[PDB]
């Protein structure tokens, strides 16, 4: 299908598992407020022709 | 003070966890305080690493 010069494709896909979700601790406030390597609130985004953030 | 006299034994900090191996005695506590302090004193909501299964 083309509804304005956007072209679809013929299949047809989506997601069929939802997560539980997880509720709000404080020990997980706190490992957020840590700004551990691996666990910073924070994700860079890089320029895409020269990769700086 | 009945405790015995000796001196610390000083070990590095390992890197990764040890492997436990329980021991039972006499005692016995009815289950569902058993399953109620497991569930208190859980941090079971998480997301695991899922492995290779084969």
């Amino acid at each position: 299908a083309n509804v304005w010069g956007v072209r679809l494709a013929d299949s047809l896909s989506s997601p069929t598992i939802e997560t539980r979700t997880r509720h709000y601790t404080l020990h997980d406030f706190y490992s957020d407020l840590d700004a551990s390597v691996g666990k910073e609130p924070w994700r860079p985004l890089r320029n895409q022709r020269t990769n700086e953030i | 003070l009945g405790m015995r006299i000796s001196a610390l034994q000083s070990l590095s900090d390992t890197p990764a966890p040890v492997q436990w191996l329980p021991q039972y005695t006499i005692d016995q506590v009815a289950v569902d305080e058993g399953d109620a302090m497991v569930s208190q004193l859980t941090q079971l909501p998480l997301r695991p690493d899922y492995g290779s299964i084969w």
